[PDB]
């Protein structure tokens, strides 16, 4: 029901910087949970950043992984429609295929959607 | 021609579907500007906790389709119309456990720049969770959270039409000598969301009222110090009459049946019981130095 | 509504204004003068009262008489729920005085203005079609008219109505004074008994208590201090000196 | 949003009498309050005189300057929207510019507005 | 209320249903997608309680 597409990826020098976007539609949807995930040639997928409204319903509540601890930034636009990720100084471990999960409900039900994901190359 | 602001009325109204929101870009959001004045604090239920008021209400938005251009019409700057022919927000209080029966205001204040003037008082019956543990003399903080219960942010937006220090200093237009007495009406802009992609804009108001400790002063704390001093007169009955035990059972069965007749009053502890159970206490042990001697 | 500081009257209402849209000749129209159309049908002025803290039921007037000079005819009656501030001080003898503004809640004094139909010592003596032997006395409405502004450039068409009532005496007086000098007459009875028996003991506390539970039940009467309780404490002080006496002796 | 236009200056002979005038327009305001400013060449400016309602939503409150406080009167007309400022008795130190400044709250919200001013010789 | 037995709430209710008429596609109309309609403009569901 809800289709999610990424953007922004491509080729940067180490300790440079990028931002990604996710871009989310449909007709009935709310999102519930908002992931990152990236999987290197070979390697497993794993998980970037995420976010989601906190116990109290104003203020949102990200969740990062030890390796992009602090480099990495994960925000959103509810009125642009796209949720997105700041990556900073960036490392040759950080090259990867940058795909994003989103935990929505429709009318269909409450459901797990993944985008095509973007390249992300770190080279010199 | 010369029908003069008739022509108006028409140009405007004419093709003017009111289901449509009132915006020439979609993407354009339509911002409320509201105002709360407090007139009167009608009744408190401390025991099904809910704080029934009245309030004068203000509402001032823009509506891009009638918008004209005060020439050519005989430099009219303003036009009163229908509220109920021209798209209305739909802004609700959360705190709502009923409906009030307010005055039904027709018409409205539409200006050549599109502003939309509506004026109207509502009663309203919201829900508060009180505390009266000093009961006598309590503070109370109600909330009243206007929101669109339906529109989005990006759809319906409210602000304040005044300064939000000129909102909570108002107490002009309201009636004293009451139960209550109003403190201040703090106003506070919250977006509330319950998710990512869907958020809403709150806009608070806490109503903050004090008790006047008078109508419960007498009504508790005077027939106490009679029946205090009644035994005190009490005392000087010699123990040989006999009667003077009579007196103090009397005295303590008027006391009980006092204390039966003001535990409906307001319900919880109250706390003020404490100050209250000592004078029984005194009464008791009263009567038991009475029995000893 | 003393507690809550609420007055609940029923009022006729008239209004008249000029529709000059309905204006016509009476001839070729077979010499008609006025014309019975539907109130819903034609505009009509928003005038409210301030006061007003909730909605009373009152009976919808479907028709008004429109003239051919334009004069719109509006007759209804209203149920009018209104806040006021009561000032119980002298409690069975209190007048109070009760304000009703009438105003247009949007429109300016230079849309619409707000007069009276008739001479203002009319609308005051006006007692006529008003139902007495009730709790209170109808003294006058006294009309005013004001010009209410928040600010500058604009400014509101205000018609005050004081309605001035007096309260009767009557049912708050049995209920009060009787069984004061009664329990008073009673305890009188009470002195004759001898300081032996020791029956008179039990005799002043049984009448102090009765007298007790009494103030107790007449506590539920009237809220406020109501000025009145004094003029009643000292009853009860008058009892609480009599006891002592007892047991002095 | 609204806007303030002063006229009535000229010039006049000391003793004389001018009434200056100040033209508020616009679509939705409300004046709170109106105050006239006086500024001579080179000088500072300086209050002259001021209107608002007063705690009983009725009657007017004026305020004026001790300089101008028994020659100078400010009125208002709703009806015609425009407050004025009776210039009684004028003195060669009553020589300036003379702008009105209105504090009016919009759509927009509460702010300060001025007009063009008129120049007052005497 | 014991002695009537009857009980007093107050809910926040949510219907959500398809209106197969009022499809259309994002396109063509400035890539709008949902729109906000007067309740009684529409067919609404009768759904009521028993109790
Ligand atoms: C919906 O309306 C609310 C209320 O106006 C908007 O929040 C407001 O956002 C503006 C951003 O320009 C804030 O302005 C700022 O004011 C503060 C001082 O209070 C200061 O940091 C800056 O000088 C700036 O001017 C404004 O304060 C803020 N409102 C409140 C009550 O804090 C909100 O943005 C609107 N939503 C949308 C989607 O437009
Ligand atoms: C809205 O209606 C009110 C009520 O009629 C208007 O106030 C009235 O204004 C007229 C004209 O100034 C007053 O008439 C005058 O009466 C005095 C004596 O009081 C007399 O000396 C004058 O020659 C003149 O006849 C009238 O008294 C006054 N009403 C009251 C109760 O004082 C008001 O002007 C109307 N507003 C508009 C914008 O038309
Ligand atoms: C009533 O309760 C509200 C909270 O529901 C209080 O609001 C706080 O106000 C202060 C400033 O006055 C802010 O700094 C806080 O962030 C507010 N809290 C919340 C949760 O919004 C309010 O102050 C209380 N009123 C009184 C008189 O105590
Ligand atoms: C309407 O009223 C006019 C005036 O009262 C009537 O005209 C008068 O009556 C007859 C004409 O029908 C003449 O003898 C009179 O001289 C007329 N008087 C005037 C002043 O014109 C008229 O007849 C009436 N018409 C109807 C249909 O009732
Ligand atoms: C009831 O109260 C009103 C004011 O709330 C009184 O109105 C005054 O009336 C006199 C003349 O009768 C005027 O000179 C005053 O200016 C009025 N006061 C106000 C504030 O407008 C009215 O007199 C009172 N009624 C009684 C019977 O005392
Ligand atoms: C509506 O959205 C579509 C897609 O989101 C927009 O079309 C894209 O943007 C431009 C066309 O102007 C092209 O460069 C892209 O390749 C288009 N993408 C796709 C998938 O079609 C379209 O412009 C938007 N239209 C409006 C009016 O907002
Ligand atoms: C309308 O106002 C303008 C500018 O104030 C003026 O030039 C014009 O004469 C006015 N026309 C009428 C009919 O009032
Ligand atoms: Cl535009």
């Amino acid at each position: 029901d809800v289709q999610l597409v990424e953007s922004g990826g491509g080729l940067v020098q180490p300790g440079g910087s990028l931002r990604l976007s996710c871009a989310y539609s449909g007709s009935l949807f709310s999102i519930l949970r908002m992931d990152w995930y990236r999987q290197a040639p070979g390697k497993e997928r794993e998980l970037v950043a995420g976010i989601t409204r906190d116990a109290a319903g104003y203020a949102d509540s990200t969740n990062y992984a030890d390796s992009v601890k602090g480099r990495f930034t994960i925000s959103r636009d509810s009125a642009k429609n796209t949720v997105y990720l700041q990556m900073n100084s960036l490392k040759p471990e950080d090259t990867a295929v940058y795909y994003c999960n989103a935990d929505a409900r429709t009318i269909t039900g409450r459901a797990d959607y993944w985008g095509q994901g973007t390249q992300v190359t770190v080279s010199s | 021609t010369q029908p003069a602001l008739l022509r108006l009325s028409d140009h405007l109204l004419a093709n003017y579907k009111k289901g449509v929101r009132p915006v020439r870009d979609w993407r354009k959001p339509t911002t409320v500007s509201i105002d709360v004045i407090m007139y009167a604090i009608l009744n408190v239920d401390e025991k099904n906790q809910v704080l029934t008021t009245y309030i004068w209400y203000r509402q001032y938005w823009t509506d891009e389709f009638l918008q004209w251009t005060p020439e050519d019409f005989d430099n009219v700057t303003k036009l009163s119309i229908p509220t109920d022919s021209i798209w209305v927000p739909d802004i609700l209080i959360n705190e709502f456990v009923d409906v009030g029966k307010s005055p039904n205001i027709p018409y409205v204040y539409v200006h050549h720049r599109g502003e939309v003037q509506n004026y109207k008082p509502l009663q309203l019956v919201t829900a508060c969770s009180l505390d009266i543990y000093n009961f006598p003399f309590d503070v109370q903080n109600c909330s009243l959270t206007f929101t669109s219960w339906l529109h989005t942010i990006q759809d319906i937006n409210i602000t304040l039409w005044r300064s939000p220090e000129e909102v909570r200093s108002d107490k002009s237009i309201f009636i004293n000598q009451g139960e209550w007495e109003l403190l201040e009406v703090f106003p506070q802009f919250k977006e509330f969301s319950i998710d990512i992609s869907n958020s809403y804009a709150e806009m608070k108001f806490y109503v903050i009222i004090r008790r006047r400790p008078l109508f419960y002063a007498v009504s508790l704390l005077l027939p106490s110090i009679f029946l205090m001093v009644v035994d005190i007169v009490g005392f000087c009955l010699p123990p040989d009459s006999g009667e003077r035990v009579s007196f103090k059972i009397t005295l303590l069965l008027g006391y009980s049946v006092f204390l039966i007749i003001v535990s409906d009053t307001l319900p919880a502890t109250p706390l003020i019981g404490v100050y209250f159970v000592v004078c029984m206490a005194l009464l008791v042990i009263s009567l038991a130095e009475t029995i000893f001697i």
